[PDB]
Formats: structure tokens, C-alpha cells, sequence
């Protein structure tokens, strides 16, 4: 597993030299906005329950023909393995906005998803448009202006939206 | 690798859970140490190589048994000598990613992870290398925060090969 | 899924033996019972979603907070009671399949399994499902050896609510 | 693990209807004959070292080439193999007799047989043979009329014959 | 298959070190008794057919119950004869087999694994099989050194029918 | 797994027949050689972690890059995980020098080694290069003129430098 700092000496270390003054400082610039990172690993896990149920519920309303009988997902055994999938999808975009990398979501999480979703019959573009909407859920949550110092978190909105983007194009 | 930041990821992984309270602290923890720990990093960047070229010079005046021994398998030859000045460079190098990282994890990988098993199939005396390793500790010159960093991870590299 | 003639033939296979002595006589008992089973399935083939259309309105007076509540999560749209019919479909639907298998199975991997978490992420009370189950076990209207069957697998999805 | 009658429940759910006239119908012909599929399930157990110890004496009759050196099926180990693998067949087509359904006898046993003596070396038109033989000498047994109230049993025959039918036609 | 020079190496091999000194010692114990055992291999090629159709003509003469009863399965027909000479040249031919190896292994495959379940099922008495073994361990003439390695091996599979 | 004797004995039982007169007396000059071959065995052993140590030592020299940073095996994990390889190797030859059959080498060593070393991104032509310096380190060592019975083991060398050839082409 690989943080965004251990990220750069496992390049730095694989041309054996040590890490230059634009590694240390783009490293720098990530311990500065640190702040407002950790508020983000926060805003997601308070509000995990909530992110995940809605998504669903736009979900099974975008997509109806996909819950009811005949659909990839019904009874209660599927409703509730879409939910937990979706679930922990979140918990590794969440994991991913901690150590700045994505290894953790990559290598635990979506290696060989694709390949189980295919041979489960669960469709793809539907678990994508989950996590998309997961993604929208999660944006308003985690930029929300209220009870937080005001600031600029861009490059961290643009960052997290990315990682869910990452787990979308991994099932699609 | 370990570094206080996958510590907890992998911790929270273990119990499919989110991160705990105390967990978030010790990751808060991690970048309130950070700061000094990349500036550990700057000073190693740029006189890492010049404190290695001393440390090896450092042995051959400490233990007199490495520069007279013979020619296949010692540091006799000048070829040998850009060996050492190569490994203990490359400890130095190791030693400033564990400042970056903020944890034991390049070290644990990179060195300490069949350290023991190596220098025992070819003859390698860790003594020589608790040696260097020790000069350099004492010819830094490095101020407290950024010292207080250097020395934790040079000396988790003196006990694991002691 | 769990049918006592799966049951038999899954145990038997455990071992590695054909049926034992025991395990025939739990068949031969489903083939003695199984007539008023499928008429039960009958039954609730024929009136089925009438049962339905009157239990979600059951519940809309025995608990008021159901069709007074908000819009995105709650039956007071039309849409919403649409739902609660198909919902409460569902389960009868479910118990006339365990009439027609002679065991619990359907209602086993088709409700029971994953029911206590999906209910409490959804914010679903159980209370209301209860309550309409209750309802149509007291309205039927069914005879006995075909109202046995129907009564086992109805209170066996209030039991697994509870 | 599925049986008749959850086979017909499985279809009509996946349409999210309940059982029509002619599936409710179509199920009651099985517990109205349900008396003869259980006398065919007791015969086939009672004489079960009896089929597969004739069946192997048939195909070692058939096939000698097989059964001694440089043959597929030499040693004590391997006799006593073949002997199994036909018991385990003969189990299974029992097992589907009961269930009424063939579900049991495909998931843990024919499943991946054709690639397990393909990776072995063990023919397959051999043990085609062979379950071929079970077959002629199954039916003798489960058809006497002798011992049993005389009646007609012809679609269970059929049905039983079918189901060695499947069970070769997955090895050939 | 089981011979004292693989029996040596799997045991080495699961200790993941190079053979033991009390290991070493085992396998120079197999090449200073070989020799007895390849010449007595040499006898049963020679003469072994010719031992396999006269212990067939004695179980005839032991066992009158075998020549005298029905078709199907029995030894009265002349093409039972034939395989009941089969079986016992199948038998001194893995016999052979034991005595160029030094060890069980080639009666622990090719016989002994299997044997039990095998008579049992085709309805063979392991008692015909044991009277013809015990026939030509007293006919086949041989002298002491190579006869013991013949002895060795005709015994334990005598053990392992009875 | 088989050795020298048994190799020939499960050939002598695929066509039935008891060993031939051709088949004794090349196996009788196996029990023949056997002192000499033991004499093999002993000498790999004592100089196990000399042949393995030195062969490592010439293989940084001849291919230095891979070793240091950016190549497959810089590390102390690695270096150790070579060194342990180049052991494994040379215990399988010595096994396989006792046995007088390869199998042992062959079955739990060489076996998925090429698709290993595939997959961890090791070269393959490296290890080959390491096995052959091994193979000139130990026919200095097997041979060595001192300290036993002056005598010919052509033969014995012969057979050990092949196995050593065999271990190399199925990896490189
Ligand atoms: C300097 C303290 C002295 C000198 C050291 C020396 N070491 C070797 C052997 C090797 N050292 C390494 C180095 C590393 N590879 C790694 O992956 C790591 C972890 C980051 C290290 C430190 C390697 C790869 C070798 C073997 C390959 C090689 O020959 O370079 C030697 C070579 C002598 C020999 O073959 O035994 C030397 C000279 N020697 C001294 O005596 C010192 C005091
Ligand atoms: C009627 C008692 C009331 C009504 C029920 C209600 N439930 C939901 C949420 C869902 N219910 C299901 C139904 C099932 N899917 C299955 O696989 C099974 C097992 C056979 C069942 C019973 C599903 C799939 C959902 C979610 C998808 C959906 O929106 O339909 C709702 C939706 C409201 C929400 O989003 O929370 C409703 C309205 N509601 C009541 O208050 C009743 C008393
Ligand atoms: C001679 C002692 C008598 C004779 C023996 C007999 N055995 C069978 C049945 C079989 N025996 C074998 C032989 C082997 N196959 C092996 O792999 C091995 C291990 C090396 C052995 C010994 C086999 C393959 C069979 C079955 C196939 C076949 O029919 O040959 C029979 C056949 C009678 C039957 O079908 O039951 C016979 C006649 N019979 C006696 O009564 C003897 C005293
Ligand atoms: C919901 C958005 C969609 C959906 C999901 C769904 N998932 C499963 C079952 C599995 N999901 C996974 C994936 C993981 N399991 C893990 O432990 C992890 C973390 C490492 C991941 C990423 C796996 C392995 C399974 C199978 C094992 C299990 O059952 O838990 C199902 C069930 C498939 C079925 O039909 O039985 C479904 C349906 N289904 C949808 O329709 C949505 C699009
Ligand atoms: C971007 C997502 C939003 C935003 C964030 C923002 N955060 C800070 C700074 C701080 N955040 C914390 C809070 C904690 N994170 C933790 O993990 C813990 C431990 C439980 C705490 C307490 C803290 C302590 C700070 C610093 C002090 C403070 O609260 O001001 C800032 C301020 C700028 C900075 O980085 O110092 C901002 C702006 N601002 C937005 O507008 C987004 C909605
Ligand atoms: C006899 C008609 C023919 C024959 C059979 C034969 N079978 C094996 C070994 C195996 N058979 C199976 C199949 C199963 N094992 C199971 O547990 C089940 C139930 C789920 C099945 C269907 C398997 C997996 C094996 C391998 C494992 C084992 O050894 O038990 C062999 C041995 C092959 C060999 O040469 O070693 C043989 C020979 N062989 C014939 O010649 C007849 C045509
Ligand atoms: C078709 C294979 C042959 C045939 C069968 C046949 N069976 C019956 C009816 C019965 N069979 C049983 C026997 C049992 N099966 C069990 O599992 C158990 C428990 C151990 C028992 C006792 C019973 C009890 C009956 C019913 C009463 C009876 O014996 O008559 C019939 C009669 C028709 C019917 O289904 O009622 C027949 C004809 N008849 C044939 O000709 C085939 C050879
Ligand atoms: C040294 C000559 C070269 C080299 C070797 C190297 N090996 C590994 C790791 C593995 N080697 C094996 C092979 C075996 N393991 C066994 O137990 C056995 C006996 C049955 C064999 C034959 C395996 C399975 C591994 C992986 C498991 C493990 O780590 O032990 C590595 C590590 C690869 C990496 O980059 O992580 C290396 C490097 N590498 C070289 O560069 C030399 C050419
Ligand atoms: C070929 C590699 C070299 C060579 C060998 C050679 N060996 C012998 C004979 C013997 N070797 C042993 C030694 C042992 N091997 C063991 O495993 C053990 C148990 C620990 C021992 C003691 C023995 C006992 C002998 C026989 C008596 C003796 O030492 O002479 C010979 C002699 C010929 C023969 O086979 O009898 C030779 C020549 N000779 C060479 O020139 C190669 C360098």
C-alpha cells in the first residue's frame, strides 16, 4: 500500500537518487492543504450512511427495470450487496483522499471487479452511474460552507472527484 | 510501505470500518511532524553523497582489517571502495525517505526486510556499517526538529543491525 | 434453496451415502402434504394482489405517520403507495412460492436473507410489514389443511421481521 | 441446489408473477406420481454396488485395452477409481430422480468432469460407456414388475434414462 | 513412488536442507544391498510367467469352490483361467519391480492403495490371492542373499491382503 | 517423484512386462558408479553456500545493472530472494544427481518457474547466466582431484552439468 508520499520515493528510489527540490515541494504543498484534506476524510465518513442511501434511491429511480423482478437485482440479499458495494466503493475514495495515492481503492478494491461483476451478471454502467451520483452526494457535502473556516479546498473537490471517476471507468 | 498514513488505512481496512477518533489524530498527528521531516529530506538531498564519502573513509581508519585484506571479496582495491561509498549512499538515501514518509517503512522494505540473511552469504560485517552510520550521526550538524528527525531514523537503522 | 427434499438430498450428500432410512420418510411426508401446498399457491394466484391492495391501505390506518410524512422517502405520493402494494405483492408472491416448495426457502433467500440490513439503511419499519401481514392471515378467508400451509409461512415472515 | 418444484418458483420470479393453472397443474402430475418416483429412488439405492459392479464388467468386456497396462485404468488405485466415479454418477442421477430436477447432479458433479479426465487422461467415450451400461441395467431394476403394485411408470423411465443421457453426453 | 532414495529426498526436501548424515547413510545402505536386488529381478524375468501358471493350477487344488461354480464372475470358464494367471503375473511382476527399487513402492501403487475396496467390490477373496503368493515364495528355488530381497517383497503383500 | 530405478520400472509396468536383460545391467551400472555419485552429492553439499555466494558475486559483475537501482533485484529483500533461488536451484541439481532422475527438480522447482519470473518481472536470461556460473563452480569443486580416490567420473559429470543445462532453459 502507497501514500502520496511514498509515492515519489518509490520513483525517487527506482532512478536511486534522492527526492528533488520540486518533489519535496509539491510534497510541501500537500502537508499545506493537509487541513482541509482531513476535513474532507471527515465530511465523507459523518455523512457515509447518508451518501450511499441516496445514491441508491436516485439509482433504483434512474434505473427501475434493474431492482424490480427480472432486473440484475432483486431480493433482499441483492438490494442489500448493492448497497454494501456501493459502500465500500466510498470507504475507498475516502481511503484514497487520506494517503493522497489511489493504490488502496486500486489494488483492494477494483482489481478484479470488472471481471466479477461479468461473471455475476450485474451490468456495469449501472454500478458507474451509482458511483456518479455518489460523486454529485458527495461534492455538496464535502464543500459545504457551513460550520467550517472559509477557504479555498478546489484542487481537493477536483482530487476527490477524480477518485470516484477512477472507480466508475474500472466498472463501466 | 509503512508510513503512519497506511498504518491506520490498513488498520481500518482489517475492521471494514471508516477511520477511528483515534486513529484521525495520529494521522493529524503525522502532518503537524511533517514540515521538519521534508526539511530532514532537503539536507540529505543535498549533502547526502558528501557525508557518504566520509563515512567511508571513516571505516578504513576505524577497522584496519577491510583495506589490507585481499582482492575477490574486499575493500582493498579502489573498486571497493566506490562499493562502500555506493551502500552507505544508499542507506543515506533510504534514511531521508523514512524523514518524507514520516515512518520505518523505506527502511523496513529497502534494508531491513533480509538484511541479516544477506550479510551473512557474503561476508559482510555489520560492524563496518554501525560504524559509518555513526560518524554520520555525529558530523550532521543539524538544528533540533529537523535533527530530532534525522537521528530517530538513523538510529531504527543501528538497531537493526546490531 | 432449502426444500425438505433439497434438505435431504444436501445432507445426504454430506456424508456420501444415498438417503438414509430417515431421510426418505421426511420425503415421503412432503408428497402427503404437498396437495394442499399447491392449492394454497392457488389460492393467492387468483387473489393475491387483492389482498394486497387492501393490506397497504391497512396500514395507512392503523399507523398515521406513513401518508402525512415528506415526499423523497415516504407513502404519501401515489407513487409511494404504489410501492407498498408492491412490496406487500412481493411477500405473499414469496409465501405462495414456500406453499408450492413445502419449506421456508423462498422466503429464506428471497426476504429473510439481508432483510434486517437493507430495512435499517433504507429507513423501512418493520412495523408496518407486521402490521399488514397480520392483516391478510385474518382476512383470507381459507379452509384448513390449505389454511395450515398458508398460516406456517406467513407467521414464519413475522417471526423473521420481529 | 434446486428441486422440481423450486425450479418452476426460480422462472416465476424472474417474472415476478405467480404460478399459472398450468404450472400448479404440471406440479400436482409429480406428487400424483410421486409414489412411483420414490420406488424408482429405492431401487436404484437398494441395487446400487450391484449397477456399477455390472457396469464395469460390461466395460471392461468392452474395452480390455483399458483396463490392463499401458491402458488409462491399470493399477489397483485406478480400478478402484472407476468403480467410484460410476458410484458417484449413479448417485447423483438418484439425487435427480428425487428432485425431479437435475440441478444437483450439474453443479457438483458434471460441472468440470469433462476437464478433469481431459487433464487426467481418462477417456470419456469409456465412461460414456460405461454410464451407458448403468443405464440398460438401472432400467431392469427400477422396471421390475415384480415386488410392486403393477402400474404404468413410463414417464419415469423416461426421465430417468434422460438423466444418464446428460450425464454421458458432459464426458464424450 | 516410495523408495529409500526418494523417501530421503521427500524428508530433506520438507526440511528444505540438503540430505542428513543419518540420510546419507540410508541411501549408501540401498547401493550396497541393490545388486542382490536387480539379480533377483533377473529370476523373475526370467522364470516369473512360468511360477504365475503353476500358482494358478494350485489355487484349483486348495480352493475347490472357484473352479466349480457359476459363469459371469467365476474361474470355471478357460478365459478365468487366463485371468487369474494375469493377476498373478501382474503381481510377481510389481513384485520384480519392488526388488530393482530396494523398497514397497511399486506394491503401495500399483497394489496395496485400492486393494480392499477393489476385492470387495468384484467380489474377490483375498484368500485365492494370499494361497498362490505363499506357493511360489516355497517353489521358486532361490539362493540367500537374492532370495531375501524375493521374500522381503512377496510377504508385505501378504500382510496387505490378509 | 521418481529416481533412476523407478523411472525405468514405471516404463517396464505402461507395457506390461518384467525389466529386460539391456534394463538390470544399466541400472547395475548405476550401483556400479554409485560410490562416485555419492562422492557428488557430498561435495555440492559441503559447498553449498560457497557455490551459490561465489556464483552471485560474478553475475553482479557481469550484469551490474540489474542490481542496483532501477533493476529487478535491488533491495535487501531481493538480493536475499536471488541468492535464496540460486540455493534452491542447486539443492533440486544435487537431488537430482542422487535420484539419477530429474523429476524431483522438475516437479516442485522448475515447474511455473517461467511463469514466475514472468510475472514478477525478473529476467529469466539472468537466472540462466547464474545457474551456468553455478554449473563451472561446481564441476571445479565435484572433480577436484584431491582428497578422494583418483578415479573416472566422466559420466557423473556429464549427467550433473546437463541438469544444471536443464534448469537453465526453463527459465531462460
Ligand atoms: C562499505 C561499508 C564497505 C564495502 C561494502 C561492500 N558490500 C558488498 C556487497 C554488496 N552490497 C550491496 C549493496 C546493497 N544492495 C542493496 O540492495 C542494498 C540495500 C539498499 C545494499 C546496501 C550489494 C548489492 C552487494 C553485492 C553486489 C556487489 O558486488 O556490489 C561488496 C562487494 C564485495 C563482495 O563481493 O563480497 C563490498 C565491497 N566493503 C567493505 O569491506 C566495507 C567496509
Ligand atoms: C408499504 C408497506 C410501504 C411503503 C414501502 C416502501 N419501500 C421502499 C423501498 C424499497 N422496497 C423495496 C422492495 C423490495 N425489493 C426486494 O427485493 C424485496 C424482497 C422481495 C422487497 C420487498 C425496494 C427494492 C426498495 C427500494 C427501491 C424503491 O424505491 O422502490 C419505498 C421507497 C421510499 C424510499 O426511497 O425510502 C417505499 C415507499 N412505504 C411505506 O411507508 C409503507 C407503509
Ligand atoms: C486368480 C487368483 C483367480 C481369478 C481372478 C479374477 N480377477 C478378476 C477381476 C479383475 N482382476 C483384475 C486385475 C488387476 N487389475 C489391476 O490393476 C491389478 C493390480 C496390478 C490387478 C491384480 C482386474 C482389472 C479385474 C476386473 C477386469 C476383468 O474382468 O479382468 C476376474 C474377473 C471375474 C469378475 O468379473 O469378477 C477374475 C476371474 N478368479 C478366481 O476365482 C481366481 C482364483
Ligand atoms: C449495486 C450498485 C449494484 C449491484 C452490486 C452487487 N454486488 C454483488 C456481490 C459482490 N460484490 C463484490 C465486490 C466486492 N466484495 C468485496 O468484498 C469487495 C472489497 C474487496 C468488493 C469490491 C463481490 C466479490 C461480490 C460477490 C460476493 C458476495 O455475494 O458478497 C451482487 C450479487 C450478485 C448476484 O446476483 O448474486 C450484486 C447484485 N447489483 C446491481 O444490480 C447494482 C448495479
Ligand atoms: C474545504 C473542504 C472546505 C474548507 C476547509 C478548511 N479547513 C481549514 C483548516 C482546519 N481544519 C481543521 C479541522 C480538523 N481536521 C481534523 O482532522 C481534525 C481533528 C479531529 C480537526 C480539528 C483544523 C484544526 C483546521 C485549522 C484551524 C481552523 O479550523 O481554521 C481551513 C482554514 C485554512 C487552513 O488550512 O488553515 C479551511 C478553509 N474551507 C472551505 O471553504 C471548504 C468548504
Ligand atoms: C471409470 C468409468 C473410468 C475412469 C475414472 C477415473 N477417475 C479418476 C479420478 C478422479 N475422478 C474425479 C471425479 C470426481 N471426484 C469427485 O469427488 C466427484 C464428485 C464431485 C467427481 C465427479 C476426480 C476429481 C478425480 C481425481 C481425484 C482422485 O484421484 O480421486 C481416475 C484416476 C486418473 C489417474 O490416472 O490417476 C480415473 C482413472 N478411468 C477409466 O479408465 C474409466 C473410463
Ligand atoms: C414403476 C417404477 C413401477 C410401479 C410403481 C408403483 N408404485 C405405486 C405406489 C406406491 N409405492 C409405495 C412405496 C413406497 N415408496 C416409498 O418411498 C415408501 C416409504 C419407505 C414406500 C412404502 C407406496 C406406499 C405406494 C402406494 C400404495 C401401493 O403400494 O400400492 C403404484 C400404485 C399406483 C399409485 O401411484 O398409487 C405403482 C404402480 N408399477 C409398475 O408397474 C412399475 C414396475
Ligand atoms: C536471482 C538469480 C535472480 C532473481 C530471483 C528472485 N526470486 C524472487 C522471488 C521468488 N522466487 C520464487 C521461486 C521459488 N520459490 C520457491 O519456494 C521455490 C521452490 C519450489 C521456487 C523455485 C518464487 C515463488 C518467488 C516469489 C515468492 C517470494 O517472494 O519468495 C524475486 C523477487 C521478485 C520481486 O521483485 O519481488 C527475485 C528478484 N532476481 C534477479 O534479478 C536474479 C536474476
Ligand atoms: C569422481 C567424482 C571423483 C572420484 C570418486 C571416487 N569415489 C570412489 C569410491 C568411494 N567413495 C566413497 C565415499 C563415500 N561416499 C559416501 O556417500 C560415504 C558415506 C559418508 C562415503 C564414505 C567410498 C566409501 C568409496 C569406496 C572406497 C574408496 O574410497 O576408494 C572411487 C574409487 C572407485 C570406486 O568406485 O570404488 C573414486 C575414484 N575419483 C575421481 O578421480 C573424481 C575426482
Amino acid at each position: 500500500m502507497l501514500d502520496a508520499f511514498s509515492r515519489v520515493v518509490e520513483q525517487a528510489d527506482k532512478k536511486g537518487a534522492y527526492l528533488s527540490n520540486d518533489e519535496i515541494n509539491a510534497l510541501q504543498a500537500i502537508v499545506a492543504d493537509s487541513n482541509k484534506r482531513l476535513d474532507v476524510v471527515n465530511r465523507l465518513t459523518s455523512n457515509a450512511s447518508s451518501i450511499v442511501a441516496n445514491a441508491y434511491r436516485a439509482l433504483v429511480a434512474e434505473r427501475p427495470q434493474v431492482f424490480n423482478p427480472g432486473g440484475p437485482c432483486f431480493h433482499h440479499r441483492n438490494q442489500a450487496a448493492c448497497i454494501r458495494d456501493l459502500g465500500f466503493i466510498l470507504r475507498y475514495v475516502t481511503y484514497s483522499v487520506l494517503a493522497g495515492d489511489t493504490s488502496v481503492m486500486d489494488d483492494r478494491c477494483l482489481n478484479g471487479l470488472r471481471e466479477t461483476y461479468q461473471a455475476l451478471g450485474t451490468p456495469g454502467d449501472a454500478v458507474a452511474s451509482g458511483i456518479k451520483k455518489m460523486k454529485e452526494a458527495a461534492l455538496k457535502i464535502a464543500n459545504d460552507p457551513n460550520g467550517i473556516t472559509k477557504g479555498d479546498c478546489s484542487q481537493l473537490m477536483s482530487e476527490l472527484a477524480s477518485y470516484f471517476d477512477r472507480a466508475a471507468a474500472a466498472v463501466a | 510501505m509503512k508510513t503512519p498514513l497506511t498504518e491506520a488505512i490498513a488498520a481500518a481496512d482489517l475492521r471494514g470500518s471508516y477511520l477511528s477518533n483515534t486513529e484521525l489524530q495520529a494521522v493529524f498527528g503525522r502532518f503537524n511532524r511533517a514540515r521538519a521531516g521534508l526539511e530532514a529530506a532537503r539536507a540529505f538531498a543535498n549533502n547526502g553523497k558528501k557525508w557518504a564519502e566520509a563515512a567511508a573513509n571513516h571505516v578504513y581508519q576505524k577497522f584496519p582489517y577491510t583495506t589490507q585484506m585481499q582482492g575477490p571479496q574486499y575493500a582493498s582495491t579502489p573498486e571497493g571502495k566506490a562499493k562502500c561509498v555506493r551502500d552507505i549512499d544508499h542507506y543515506l538515501r533510504t534514511i531521508s525517505y523514512c524523514c518524507v514518509v514520516g515512518g520505518t517503512g523505506p527502511l523496513d522494505d529497502y534494508v531491513v526486510a533480509g538484511l541479516k540473511e544477506f550479510n551473512s552469504a557474503l561476508g559482510l560485517s555489520p560492524s563496518w556499517y554501525i560504524a559509518a552510520l555513526e560518524f554520520v550521526r555525529d558530523n550532521h550538524g543539524l538544528t533540533g526538529d529537523v535533527a530530532g528527525e534525522a537521528n530517530t531514523y538513523i538510529n531504527y537503522a543501528i538497531n537493526a543491525l546490531s
